[PDB]
Protein backbone atom coordinates (compact mmCIF):
# COMPACT_ATOMS: atom_id res chain seq x y z
CA UNK A 1 0.00 0.00 0.00
CA UNK A 2 2.61 2.43 0.93
CA UNK A 3 4.38 2.11 -1.97
CA UNK A 4 1.32 1.85 -4.52
CA UNK A 5 0.48 5.70 -2.61
CA UNK A 6 3.79 7.08 -2.93
CA UNK A 7 4.08 5.87 -6.77
CA UNK A 8 0.33 7.20 -7.50
CA UNK A 9 1.79 10.96 -5.49
CA UNK A 10 4.94 10.98 -7.71
CA UNK A 11 3.01 9.96 -10.81
CA UNK A 12 0.30 12.62 -10.14
CA UNK A 13 3.27 15.64 -9.29
CA UNK A 14 5.22 14.95 -12.36
CA UNK A 15 1.97 15.46 -14.71
CA UNK A 16 2.30 18.45 -16.63
CA UNK A 17 -0.73 17.54 -19.50
CA UNK A 18 -3.96 19.42 -20.21
CA UNK A 19 -6.52 17.56 -18.11
CA UNK A 20 -10.04 19.86 -18.79
CA UNK A 21 -10.74 23.26 -21.23
CA UNK A 22 -10.65 25.21 -17.66
CA UNK A 23 -6.97 25.53 -18.27
CA UNK A 24 -6.86 26.95 -21.72
CA UNK A 25 -9.72 29.07 -20.80
CA UNK A 26 -7.62 30.57 -17.60
CA UNK A 27 -5.25 32.01 -20.27
CA UNK A 28 -8.35 33.01 -22.86
CA UNK A 29 -8.29 30.39 -25.33
CA UNK A 30 -11.92 29.80 -26.49
CA UNK A 31 -11.96 25.69 -26.13
CA UNK A 32 -14.71 24.94 -29.33
CA UNK A 33 -15.02 21.36 -28.20
CA UNK A 34 -13.90 18.62 -26.59
CA UNK A 35 -13.61 15.22 -28.78
CA UNK A 36 -13.57 11.85 -27.00
CA UNK A 37 -11.24 8.99 -27.70
CA UNK A 38 -13.20 6.33 -30.62
CA UNK A 39 -12.57 3.11 -29.19
CA UNK A 40 -13.62 1.83 -32.91
CA UNK B 1 2.90 19.02 -31.63
CA UNK B 2 2.34 15.72 -34.65
CA UNK B 3 -0.16 13.18 -34.02
CA UNK B 4 -2.44 15.29 -32.28
CA UNK B 5 -5.10 14.88 -34.26
CA UNK B 6 -4.93 17.70 -37.07
CA UNK B 7 -6.62 15.23 -39.99
CA UNK B 8 -8.71 12.88 -38.02
CA UNK B 9 -10.93 15.91 -36.35
CA UNK B 10 -10.62 17.99 -40.46
CA UNK B 11 -11.60 14.84 -42.15
CA UNK B 12 -14.34 14.15 -40.13
CA UNK B 13 -15.37 17.28 -39.87
CA UNK B 14 -15.49 17.45 -43.85
CA UNK B 15 -17.49 14.68 -43.94
CA UNK B 16 -19.88 15.51 -41.35
CA UNK B 17 -20.44 19.22 -43.00
CA UNK B 18 -20.74 17.57 -46.11
CA UNK B 19 -23.51 14.80 -45.18
CA UNK B 20 -25.62 18.65 -44.54
CA UNK B 21 -25.55 19.07 -48.35
CA UNK B 22 -23.05 21.94 -48.69
CA UNK B 23 -20.52 21.06 -51.07
CA UNK B 24 -16.92 20.97 -49.23
CA UNK B 25 -13.42 21.08 -50.17
CA UNK B 26 -10.96 19.29 -48.17
CA UNK B 27 -6.96 20.29 -49.00
CA UNK B 28 -4.13 18.15 -47.61
CA UNK B 29 -1.37 20.56 -46.88
CA UNK B 30 1.08 18.47 -44.93
CA UNK B 31 3.01 18.71 -47.57
CA UNK B 32 5.63 16.46 -45.30
CA UNK B 33 4.09 13.12 -43.67
CA UNK B 34 0.58 13.42 -45.20
CA UNK B 35 -1.84 10.63 -46.22
CA UNK B 36 -4.90 11.69 -46.27
CA UNK B 37 -5.17 10.15 -50.44
CA UNK B 38 -4.83 6.95 -48.24
CA UNK B 39 -7.51 7.19 -45.69
CA UNK B 40 -10.03 8.06 -49.10
CA UNK B 41 -9.03 6.23 -51.66
CA UNK B 42 -6.56 7.72 -54.28
CA UNK B 43 -5.31 8.41 -57.56
CA UNK B 44 -1.98 9.76 -55.92
CA UNK B 45 -0.99 11.37 -59.41
CA UNK B 46 -1.11 15.23 -59.95
CA UNK B 47 -1.51 16.02 -55.72
CA UNK B 48 -0.84 20.04 -54.49
CA UNK B 49 2.81 20.28 -55.03
CA UNK B 50 2.02 18.86 -58.86
CA UNK B 51 -0.10 22.41 -59.17
CA UNK B 52 2.02 24.28 -56.71
CA UNK B 53 5.46 23.58 -58.73
CA UNK B 54 3.65 24.22 -62.21
CA UNK B 55 3.46 20.87 -64.04
CA UNK B 56 -0.36 20.56 -63.40
CA UNK B 57 -3.63 22.49 -63.21
CA UNK B 58 -6.61 23.20 -61.01
CA UNK B 59 -8.79 20.66 -62.28
CA UNK B 60 -6.84 17.40 -62.08
CA UNK B 61 -5.86 17.46 -58.97
CA UNK B 62 -9.30 17.53 -56.93
CA UNK B 63 -11.17 14.03 -56.40
CA UNK B 64 -13.89 12.55 -55.03
CA UNK B 65 -14.34 10.66 -51.43
CA UNK B 66 -16.44 7.30 -52.30
CA UNK B 67 -18.15 6.80 -48.98
CA UNK B 68 -17.75 10.94 -47.87
CA UNK B 69 -19.70 13.60 -50.17
CA UNK B 70 -17.09 16.26 -50.55
CA UNK B 71 -14.13 17.11 -52.51
CA UNK B 72 -9.69 16.70 -51.24
CA UNK B 73 -6.70 17.51 -53.35
CA UNK B 74 -4.09 15.39 -51.95
CA UNK B 75 -0.42 16.34 -50.99
CA UNK B 76 0.97 14.41 -53.76
CA UNK B 77 5.06 13.82 -54.56
CA UNK B 78 6.94 15.15 -51.53
CA UNK B 79 8.83 17.90 -52.62
CA UNK B 80 12.17 18.93 -51.11
CA UNK B 81 11.25 22.87 -50.32
CA UNK B 82 7.70 22.71 -49.28
CA UNK B 83 7.84 26.07 -47.38
CA UNK B 84 9.16 27.36 -49.89
CA UNK B 85 6.24 26.12 -52.37
CA UNK B 86 3.57 26.96 -50.09
CA UNK B 87 4.75 30.85 -50.89
CA UNK B 88 4.21 31.04 -54.74
CA UNK B 89 1.44 32.84 -55.40
CA UNK B 90 -0.39 29.73 -57.45
CA UNK B 91 -1.82 28.76 -53.90
CA UNK B 92 -3.46 32.27 -53.18
CA UNK B 93 -4.98 31.29 -56.82
CA UNK B 94 -6.25 28.22 -56.01
CA UNK B 95 -7.61 29.43 -52.55
CA UNK B 96 -9.46 32.22 -54.46
CA UNK B 97 -10.56 30.12 -56.81
CA UNK B 98 -12.39 27.50 -55.19
CA UNK B 99 -14.04 29.73 -52.71
CA UNK B 100 -15.94 30.86 -55.44
CA UNK B 101 -16.91 27.12 -56.13
CA UNK B 102 -17.18 25.42 -52.49
CA UNK B 103 -19.08 26.39 -50.05
CA UNK B 104 -16.21 25.55 -47.43
CA UNK B 105 -12.20 24.94 -47.48
CA UNK B 106 -10.54 22.95 -44.96
CA UNK B 107 -7.41 23.10 -44.87
CA UNK B 108 -5.03 20.42 -42.70
CA UNK B 109 -1.73 21.99 -42.19
CA UNK B 110 1.74 20.33 -40.11
CA UNK B 111 2.11 21.47 -36.90
CA UNK B 112 3.65 25.02 -36.16
CA UNK B 113 6.00 24.58 -33.19
CA UNK B 114 8.16 22.03 -35.55
CA UNK B 115 7.16 23.89 -38.93
CA UNK B 116 6.50 27.00 -40.53
CA UNK B 117 3.67 25.57 -43.30
CA UNK B 118 0.92 26.61 -40.94
CA UNK B 119 1.96 30.45 -40.66
CA UNK B 120 2.52 30.64 -44.19
CA UNK B 121 -1.04 29.35 -45.06
CA UNK B 122 -2.85 30.81 -42.30
CA UNK B 123 -2.87 34.26 -44.23
CA UNK B 124 -5.17 33.35 -46.56
CA UNK B 125 -7.20 31.36 -44.36
CA UNK B 126 -10.55 32.90 -42.93
CA UNK B 127 -10.42 31.32 -39.39
CA UNK B 128 -7.63 29.24 -37.65
CA UNK B 129 -8.26 26.71 -34.85
CA UNK B 130 -5.56 24.49 -32.71
CA UNK B 131 -5.95 20.93 -31.86
CA UNK B 132 -4.75 20.25 -28.48
CA UNK B 133 -4.23 16.64 -27.24
CA UNK B 134 -5.92 15.65 -24.13
CA UNK B 135 -2.71 14.33 -22.29
CA UNK B 136 0.26 14.80 -24.32
CA UNK B 137 0.08 18.97 -25.11
CA UNK B 138 0.65 21.26 -22.51
CA UNK B 139 -0.70 24.91 -21.92
CA UNK B 140 2.71 26.56 -22.45
CA UNK B 141 2.89 24.77 -25.93
CA UNK B 142 -0.44 25.45 -26.83
CA UNK B 143 0.25 29.31 -25.57
CA UNK B 144 3.40 29.25 -27.24
CA UNK B 145 1.74 28.03 -30.89
CA UNK B 146 -0.96 31.30 -30.11
CA UNK B 147 2.01 33.14 -29.80
CA UNK B 148 3.84 32.08 -32.80
CA UNK B 149 0.67 32.52 -34.86
CA UNK B 150 0.09 36.02 -33.45
CA UNK B 151 3.93 37.27 -34.95
CA UNK B 152 3.32 35.81 -38.01
CA UNK B 153 0.18 37.48 -38.78
CA UNK B 154 -2.51 34.82 -38.41
CA UNK B 155 -5.58 35.83 -35.65
CA UNK B 156 -6.44 32.06 -34.17
CA UNK B 157 -9.91 31.77 -33.40
CA UNK B 158 -9.74 28.89 -30.75
CA UNK B 159 -8.76 25.22 -29.60
CA UNK B 160 -9.81 22.39 -30.07
CA UNK B 161 -9.22 19.38 -27.27
CA UNK B 162 -8.73 16.29 -28.67
CA UNK B 163 -8.53 12.44 -27.00
CA UNK B 164 -10.65 13.10 -23.83
CA UNK B 165 -11.36 10.52 -21.37
CA UNK B 166 -13.12 10.05 -18.32
CA UNK B 167 -11.11 10.63 -15.34
CA UNK B 168 -12.90 10.57 -11.67
CA UNK B 169 -10.56 12.96 -10.50
CA UNK B 170 -12.19 15.85 -12.55
CA UNK C 1 32.81 27.43 -44.09
CA UNK C 2 29.40 27.31 -46.33
CA UNK C 3 26.17 28.36 -45.69
CA UNK C 4 23.82 25.92 -43.31
CA UNK C 5 20.93 27.06 -45.28
CA UNK C 6 23.21 25.95 -48.22
CA UNK C 7 24.37 22.53 -47.29
CA UNK C 8 21.69 20.92 -45.41
CA UNK C 9 18.60 22.64 -46.31
CA UNK C 10 16.48 20.31 -44.17
CA UNK C 11 17.83 21.08 -41.01
CA UNK C 12 15.95 22.16 -37.70
CA UNK C 13 17.85 25.72 -37.95
CA UNK C 14 16.80 26.46 -41.63
CA UNK C 15 13.40 25.60 -40.05
CA UNK C 16 13.49 27.90 -36.68
CA UNK C 17 15.07 30.57 -39.65
CA UNK C 18 11.53 30.03 -42.07
CA UNK C 19 9.73 30.35 -39.42
CA UNK C 20 11.59 33.74 -38.47
CA UNK C 21 11.53 34.92 -42.22
CA UNK C 22 7.50 34.34 -42.04
CA UNK C 23 7.62 36.73 -38.80
CA UNK C 24 10.20 39.41 -40.58
CA UNK C 25 7.63 39.64 -44.25
CA UNK C 26 4.84 40.62 -41.56
CA UNK C 27 6.55 42.72 -38.92
CA UNK C 28 8.79 44.30 -41.99
CA UNK C 29 5.40 45.83 -43.48
CA UNK C 30 5.12 49.76 -42.84
CA UNK C 31 8.97 50.25 -42.10
CA UNK C 32 10.16 53.37 -43.69
CA UNK C 33 12.52 51.37 -46.07
CA UNK C 34 13.64 47.68 -46.76
CA UNK C 35 16.90 47.74 -44.97
CA UNK C 36 16.76 45.00 -42.09
CA UNK C 37 20.23 45.17 -39.26
CA UNK C 38 20.97 42.28 -37.30
CA UNK C 39 23.39 43.14 -34.21
CA UNK C 40 24.17 41.55 -30.55
CA UNK C 41 25.32 42.38 -27.07
CA UNK C 42 28.55 40.20 -27.32
CA UNK C 43 30.60 38.71 -29.98
CA UNK C 44 30.30 34.49 -30.62
CA UNK C 45 26.29 35.39 -30.39
CA UNK C 46 25.30 34.59 -34.18
CA UNK C 47 24.68 37.52 -35.83
CA UNK C 48 26.77 36.52 -38.96
CA UNK C 49 24.85 33.26 -38.71
CA UNK C 50 21.12 34.06 -38.42
CA UNK C 51 22.16 37.17 -41.00
CA UNK C 52 23.65 35.14 -43.74
CA UNK C 53 21.15 32.33 -43.50
CA UNK C 54 18.66 34.31 -43.33
CA UNK C 55 19.61 36.14 -46.50
CA UNK C 56 19.84 32.97 -48.17
CA UNK C 57 16.32 31.94 -47.01
CA UNK C 58 15.23 35.07 -48.40
CA UNK C 59 16.98 34.78 -51.41
CA UNK C 60 15.52 31.01 -52.74
CA UNK C 61 12.14 32.60 -52.74
CA UNK C 62 12.82 34.95 -55.64
CA UNK C 63 13.38 38.05 -53.84
CA UNK C 64 16.39 39.45 -54.75
CA UNK C 65 18.69 40.44 -51.41
CA UNK C 66 21.91 42.17 -50.74
CA UNK C 67 23.83 40.96 -48.01
CA UNK C 68 26.23 43.31 -46.42
CA UNK C 69 29.10 42.54 -43.70
CA UNK C 70 29.89 46.06 -41.76
CA UNK C 71 31.59 44.43 -39.30
CA UNK C 72 34.55 46.13 -40.30
CA UNK C 73 36.81 44.71 -37.61
CA UNK C 74 36.70 40.87 -37.56
CA UNK C 75 34.33 40.28 -40.56
CA UNK C 76 34.64 37.03 -42.23
CA UNK C 77 31.85 36.86 -44.76
CA UNK C 78 33.94 36.92 -48.32
CA UNK C 79 35.59 33.97 -46.16
CA UNK C 80 32.39 32.29 -45.92
CA UNK C 81 31.05 33.00 -49.42
CA UNK C 82 33.81 32.46 -51.83
CA UNK C 83 35.25 35.72 -52.52
CA UNK C 84 37.38 38.34 -54.53
CA UNK C 85 38.68 40.01 -51.13
CA UNK C 86 39.76 43.63 -53.44
CA UNK C 87 37.32 46.46 -53.13
CA UNK C 88 35.14 45.50 -49.73
CA UNK C 89 33.51 48.09 -47.74
CA UNK D 1 -4.99 20.39 -1.95
CA UNK D 2 -8.68 19.06 -1.34
CA UNK D 3 -9.56 15.27 -0.39
CA UNK D 4 -11.81 15.50 -3.75
CA UNK D 5 -8.47 15.26 -5.71
CA UNK D 6 -6.56 12.58 -3.90
CA UNK D 7 -9.73 10.21 -3.76
CA UNK D 8 -10.36 10.67 -7.70
CA UNK D 9 -6.28 10.05 -8.61
CA UNK D 10 -6.41 6.92 -5.97
CA UNK D 11 -9.98 5.74 -8.05
CA UNK D 12 -8.13 6.60 -11.46
CA UNK D 13 -5.22 4.31 -10.53
CA UNK D 14 -6.77 1.46 -8.73
CA UNK D 15 -5.72 -0.95 -11.27
CA UNK D 16 -1.87 0.28 -10.43
CA UNK D 17 -2.46 0.07 -6.54
CA UNK D 18 -4.35 -3.23 -6.84
CA UNK D 19 -1.50 -5.15 -8.90
CA UNK D 20 1.01 -4.35 -6.76
CA UNK D 21 -0.36 -4.76 -3.49
CA UNK D 22 -1.19 -8.10 -5.03
CA UNK D 23 1.78 -8.84 -6.05
CA UNK D 24 3.59 -7.98 -3.04
CA UNK D 25 1.05 -9.76 -0.25
CA UNK D 26 1.87 -12.74 -3.17
CA UNK D 27 5.53 -12.52 -2.39
CA UNK D 28 4.83 -12.30 1.52
CA UNK D 29 2.91 -15.58 1.28
CA UNK D 30 5.36 -16.94 -0.64
CA UNK D 31 7.93 -16.46 1.85
CA UNK D 32 5.95 -16.77 4.80
CA UNK D 33 5.16 -20.36 3.44
CA UNK D 34 8.37 -21.87 2.42
CA UNK D 35 10.48 -19.98 5.32
CA UNK D 36 11.93 -23.23 7.32
CA UNK D 37 10.13 -23.32 10.52
CA UNK D 38 12.50 -22.53 13.30
CA UNK D 39 11.55 -24.37 16.72
CA UNK D 40 12.55 -22.97 20.40
CA UNK D 41 13.18 -25.14 23.36
CA UNK D 42 14.01 -24.64 26.95
CA UNK D 43 15.61 -25.64 30.15
CA UNK D 44 15.27 -24.23 33.60
CA UNK D 45 18.52 -24.24 36.20
CA UNK D 46 18.28 -24.51 39.74
CA UNK D 47 21.49 -22.07 40.91
CA UNK D 48 22.04 -23.01 44.62
CA UNK D 49 25.42 -14.77 41.80
CA UNK D 50 24.59 -16.25 38.21
CA UNK D 51 26.35 -13.67 36.53
CA UNK D 52 29.62 -15.57 36.61
CA UNK D 53 27.61 -18.75 35.47
CA UNK D 54 26.20 -16.49 32.49
CA UNK D 55 29.27 -15.43 31.26
CA UNK D 56 30.84 -19.31 31.89
CA UNK D 57 27.59 -21.53 30.19
CA UNK D 58 28.04 -19.83 26.56
CA UNK D 59 32.48 -20.41 27.24
CA UNK D 60 34.29 -22.23 24.34
CA UNK D 61 34.92 -25.16 27.45
CA UNK D 62 31.08 -26.52 27.71
CA UNK D 63 29.81 -25.95 23.96
CA UNK D 64 33.19 -27.46 22.66
CA UNK D 65 32.75 -30.42 25.61
CA UNK D 66 28.76 -30.78 24.40
CA UNK D 67 30.00 -30.66 20.40
CA UNK D 68 32.93 -33.75 21.27
CA UNK D 69 30.00 -35.47 22.79
CA UNK D 70 27.43 -35.09 20.32
CA UNK D 71 29.30 -34.94 17.04
CA UNK D 72 27.65 -31.60 15.89
CA UNK D 73 30.92 -31.35 13.80
CA UNK D 74 29.44 -33.47 10.82
CA UNK D 75 26.86 -31.20 8.77
CA UNK D 76 24.34 -32.91 7.10
CA UNK D 77 21.91 -31.53 4.86
CA UNK D 78 19.16 -32.90 2.69
CA UNK D 79 19.85 -31.23 -0.59
CA UNK D 80 17.06 -29.60 -2.81
CA UNK D 81 18.31 -28.01 -6.18
CA UNK D 82 16.55 -24.35 -6.02
CA UNK D 83 16.10 -21.99 -3.21
CA UNK D 84 12.28 -23.00 -2.79
CA UNK D 85 12.79 -26.77 -2.77
CA UNK D 86 12.79 -27.56 1.00
CA UNK D 87 9.50 -25.01 1.69
CA UNK D 88 7.28 -27.26 -1.37
CA UNK D 89 8.81 -30.27 0.00
CA UNK D 90 7.61 -29.42 3.23
CA UNK D 91 4.45 -27.87 2.09
CA UNK D 92 3.75 -31.57 -0.12
CA UNK D 93 3.71 -33.38 2.86
CA UNK D 94 7.16 -35.10 1.75
CA UNK D 95 8.83 -36.67 4.89
CA UNK D 96 12.40 -35.17 5.36
CA UNK D 97 15.29 -38.27 5.88
CA UNK D 98 18.12 -38.33 7.85
CA UNK D 99 21.13 -40.40 8.40
CA UNK D 100 23.30 -40.99 11.76
CA UNK D 101 27.07 -40.47 10.87
CA UNK D 102 29.41 -41.73 13.83
CA UNK D 103 32.86 -41.25 11.88
CA UNK D 104 33.46 -38.91 8.96
CA UNK D 105 37.23 -37.82 8.42
CA UNK D 106 38.05 -35.85 4.78
CA UNK D 107 41.43 -35.52 3.42
CA UNK D 108 41.33 -31.89 4.68
CA UNK D 109 42.43 -30.20 1.16
CA UNK D 110 42.49 -26.69 3.67
CA UNK D 111 43.17 -24.34 1.11
CA UNK D 112 43.21 -20.38 1.19
CA UNK D 113 39.31 -19.89 2.02
CA UNK D 114 37.57 -23.27 1.84
CA UNK D 115 38.24 -24.52 5.29
CA UNK D 116 35.61 -26.59 5.12
CA UNK D 117 35.48 -30.50 3.64
CA UNK D 118 32.54 -31.41 1.71
CA UNK D 119 31.21 -34.39 -0.15
CA UNK D 120 27.81 -35.51 -1.70
CA UNK D 121 26.06 -38.38 -1.10
CA UNK D 122 23.44 -40.07 -2.96
CA UNK D 123 20.75 -42.46 -1.38
CA UNK D 124 21.08 -45.60 -4.07
CA UNK D 125 18.71 -48.02 -1.59
CA UNK D 126 18.05 -48.92 2.10
CA UNK D 127 21.66 -49.92 2.09
CA UNK D 128 24.38 -48.69 -0.45
CA UNK D 129 24.99 -45.37 -1.89
CA UNK D 130 27.29 -43.34 -3.74
CA UNK D 131 29.85 -40.82 -2.27
CA UNK D 132 31.33 -37.86 -4.54
CA UNK D 133 33.95 -34.94 -3.92
CA UNK D 134 35.05 -33.65 -6.49
CA UNK D 135 33.54 -36.02 -9.43
CA UNK D 136 35.41 -39.53 -7.95
CA UNK D 137 32.48 -41.66 -7.65
CA UNK D 138 32.81 -44.20 -4.85
CA UNK D 139 30.50 -47.45 -3.60
CA UNK D 140 29.73 -47.19 0.22
CA UNK D 141 27.04 -49.42 2.31
CA UNK D 142 25.83 -48.44 5.60
CA UNK D 143 27.32 -51.02 8.44
CA UNK D 144 30.75 -51.76 7.23
CA UNK D 145 33.38 -48.79 7.25
CA UNK D 146 34.81 -46.87 4.68
CA UNK D 147 38.68 -45.82 4.41
CA UNK D 148 39.58 -44.98 0.81
CA UNK D 149 41.83 -42.29 -1.01
CA UNK D 150 42.54 -40.29 2.84
CA UNK D 151 38.40 -40.63 3.58
CA UNK D 152 37.15 -42.27 6.46
CA UNK D 153 32.92 -42.67 6.29
CA UNK D 154 30.52 -44.94 8.69
CA UNK D 155 26.68 -44.82 8.41
CA UNK D 156 24.45 -45.87 10.70
CA UNK D 157 20.58 -45.84 9.63
CA UNK D 158 20.19 -43.95 6.49
CA UNK D 159 16.24 -43.06 6.44
CA UNK D 160 15.31 -41.49 3.20
CA UNK D 161 13.85 -42.86 -0.22
CA UNK D 162 16.34 -44.10 -2.79
CA UNK D 163 17.78 -41.20 -5.03
CA UNK D 164 18.04 -38.53 -2.59
CA UNK D 165 21.12 -36.33 -2.12
CA UNK D 166 22.79 -34.86 0.96
CA UNK D 167 25.40 -32.68 1.19
CA UNK D 168 28.00 -34.04 4.41
CA UNK D 169 30.41 -31.28 5.77
CA UNK D 170 33.29 -31.18 8.26
CA UNK D 171 33.50 -27.77 9.38
CA UNK D 172 35.96 -26.57 11.93
CA UNK D 173 35.51 -27.32 15.81
CA UNK D 174 35.45 -23.73 16.21
CA UNK D 175 32.54 -22.57 13.50
CA UNK D 176 30.72 -25.52 15.01
CA UNK D 177 30.78 -23.77 18.35
CA UNK D 178 30.29 -20.38 16.92
CA UNK D 179 27.34 -21.76 15.19
CA UNK D 180 25.82 -23.72 18.36
CA UNK D 181 26.67 -20.27 20.20
CA UNK D 182 25.08 -18.03 18.28
CA UNK D 183 21.60 -19.86 18.96
CA UNK D 184 21.83 -20.15 22.43
CA UNK D 185 20.84 -17.55 25.20
CA UNK D 186 20.73 -17.59 28.81
CA UNK D 187 18.64 -15.45 31.19
CA UNK D 188 18.15 -14.84 34.77
CA UNK D 189 14.36 -13.64 34.49
CA UNK D 190 14.73 -12.64 38.63
CA UNK D 191 17.77 -11.05 38.67
CA UNK D 192 18.69 -12.82 42.21
CA UNK D 193 17.04 -16.11 41.88
CA UNK D 194 18.86 -19.30 41.12
CA UNK D 195 16.51 -19.57 38.26
CA UNK D 196 18.51 -19.75 35.13
CA UNK D 197 16.44 -19.96 31.56
CA UNK D 198 18.11 -21.73 29.01
CA UNK D 199 16.90 -20.88 25.25
CA UNK D 200 17.71 -22.75 22.09
CA UNK D 201 16.54 -22.52 18.53
CA UNK D 202 16.83 -24.83 15.57
CA UNK D 203 14.89 -26.39 12.92
CA UNK D 204 15.52 -29.83 14.26
CA UNK D 205 12.74 -30.29 16.94
CA UNK D 206 14.25 -33.41 18.55
CA UNK D 207 18.24 -32.39 17.80
CA UNK E 1 59.39 -20.05 3.46
CA UNK E 2 58.89 -17.57 0.37
CA UNK E 3 59.28 -17.83 -3.27
CA UNK E 4 63.01 -16.81 -4.17
CA UNK E 5 63.72 -13.00 -5.54
CA UNK E 6 61.78 -11.47 -2.49
CA UNK E 7 62.50 -9.13 -0.43
CA UNK E 8 61.79 -8.31 3.54
CA UNK E 9 62.45 -4.81 5.66
CA UNK E 10 64.08 -6.34 9.03
CA UNK E 11 63.68 -3.91 11.49
CA UNK E 12 64.82 -3.81 15.13
CA UNK E 13 62.28 -1.55 16.61
CA UNK E 14 63.22 -0.15 20.80
CA UNK E 15 61.82 -2.73 23.34
CA UNK E 16 59.05 0.70 24.38
CA UNK E 17 57.74 0.77 20.32
CA UNK E 18 57.32 -2.36 20.70
CA UNK E 19 55.34 -2.37 24.24
CA UNK E 20 53.32 0.83 22.70
CA UNK E 21 52.03 -1.14 19.69
CA UNK E 22 51.49 -4.28 21.12
CA UNK E 23 49.27 -2.06 24.24
CA UNK E 24 47.60 0.07 21.18
CA UNK E 25 45.88 -2.97 20.06
CA UNK E 26 45.06 -4.86 23.06
CA UNK E 27 41.65 -4.24 25.40
CA UNK E 28 40.54 -5.72 28.06
CA UNK E 29 37.01 -5.65 29.35
CA UNK E 30 34.64 -7.11 32.90
CA UNK E 31 31.61 -7.59 30.80
CA UNK E 32 29.91 -8.30 34.38
CA UNK E 33 31.20 -5.65 36.57
CA UNK E 34 31.49 -7.83 39.17
CA UNK E 35 32.15 -11.64 38.12
CA UNK E 36 35.29 -12.87 37.77
CA UNK E 37 35.22 -13.25 34.14
CA UNK E 38 37.68 -11.05 31.94
CA UNK E 39 37.17 -10.88 28.23
CA UNK E 40 40.83 -10.24 26.48
CA UNK E 41 40.92 -8.69 22.80
CA UNK E 42 43.53 -8.62 20.67
CA UNK E 43 43.48 -7.49 16.69
CA UNK E 44 46.33 -7.85 14.42
CA UNK E 45 46.80 -8.89 10.69
CA UNK E 46 48.53 -12.55 11.63
CA UNK E 47 46.03 -15.08 12.58
CA UNK E 48 47.92 -17.27 14.10
CA UNK E 49 50.61 -14.87 15.92
N1 LIG F 1 -10.56 11.11 -31.04
C1 LIG F 1 -9.68 10.13 -31.73
N2 LIG F 1 -10.12 8.86 -31.49
C2 LIG F 1 -9.46 7.80 -32.02
N3 LIG F 1 -8.36 8.01 -32.81
C3 LIG F 1 -7.92 9.27 -33.05
C4 LIG F 1 -8.57 10.34 -32.52
N4 LIG F 1 -7.94 11.46 -32.92
C5 LIG F 1 -6.88 11.10 -33.70
N5 LIG F 1 -6.91 9.76 -33.76
C6 LIG F 1 -6.05 8.74 -34.44
O1 LIG F 1 -4.61 8.85 -33.89
C7 LIG F 1 -3.69 9.05 -35.14
C8 LIG F 1 -3.08 10.52 -35.14
O2 LIG F 1 -4.03 11.46 -35.67
P1 LIG F 1 -3.67 12.30 -37.07
O3 LIG F 1 -4.55 13.53 -37.17
O4 LIG F 1 -3.93 11.43 -38.26
O5 LIG F 1 -2.10 12.76 -37.05
P2 LIG F 1 -1.60 14.35 -37.04
O6 LIG F 1 -2.28 15.09 -35.89
O7 LIG F 1 -0.13 14.40 -36.83
O8 LIG F 1 -1.93 14.99 -38.34
C9 LIG F 1 -4.42 8.85 -36.16
O9 LIG F 1 -4.21 7.49 -36.66
C10 LIG F 1 -6.00 9.00 -35.69
O10 LIG F 1 -6.81 8.05 -36.43
N1 LIG G 1 22.46 27.96 -34.26
C1 LIG G 1 23.91 27.80 -34.53
N2 LIG G 1 24.21 26.48 -34.72
C2 LIG G 1 25.48 26.11 -34.99
N3 LIG G 1 26.48 27.06 -35.06
C3 LIG G 1 26.18 28.37 -34.87
C4 LIG G 1 24.90 28.75 -34.60
N4 LIG G 1 24.89 30.09 -34.46
C5 LIG G 1 26.16 30.56 -34.63
N5 LIG G 1 26.92 29.48 -34.88
C6 LIG G 1 28.37 29.27 -35.16
O1 LIG G 1 29.19 29.76 -33.94
C7 LIG G 1 30.21 30.80 -34.50
C8 LIG G 1 29.85 32.26 -33.98
O2 LIG G 1 28.80 32.83 -34.78
P1 LIG G 1 29.10 34.22 -35.67
O3 LIG G 1 27.79 34.89 -36.03
O4 LIG G 1 29.82 33.87 -36.94
O5 LIG G 1 30.00 35.24 -34.78
P2 LIG G 1 29.49 36.76 -34.30
O6 LIG G 1 28.15 36.62 -33.57
O7 LIG G 1 30.48 37.34 -33.36
O8 LIG G 1 29.34 37.65 -35.48
C9 LIG G 1 30.15 30.72 -35.77
O9 LIG G 1 31.25 29.90 -36.27
C10 LIG G 1 28.72 29.99 -36.16
O10 LIG G 1 28.91 29.16 -37.34
MG1 LIG H 1 -1.80 15.32 -40.32
MG1 LIG I 1 29.97 38.75 -37.05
Amino acid sequence: LIVSVVLVLFQVFLRRGIESPEQLEEIGINVYASIPISEW
Amino acid sequence: SPSAGMTFISSNLAATIAITGKKVLFIDADLRKGYAHKMFGHKNDKGLSEFLSGQAAAEMIIDKVEGGGFDYIGRGQIPPNPAELLMHPRFEQLLNWASQNYDLIIIDTPPILAVTDAAIIGRYAGTCLLVARFEKNTVKEIDVSMKRFEQSGVVVKGCILNGVVKKASS
Amino acid sequence: DTLLAVGNPADLAVEAIRGLRTSLHFAMMEAKNNVLMISGASPSAGMTFISSNLAATIAITGKKVLFIDADLRKGYAHKMFGHKNDKGL
Amino acid sequence: IDLGRVIGELIDHRKLIISITSVFTLFAILYALLATPIYETDALIQIEQSAPETALLQSRMILGKTIDDLNLQIQIEQKYFPVIGRGLARLMGEKPGNIDITRLYLPDSDDISNNTPSIILTVKDKENYSINSDGIQLNGVVGTLLNEKGISLLVNEIDAKPGDQFVITQLPRLKAISDLLKSFSVADLGKDTGMLTLTLTGDNPKR
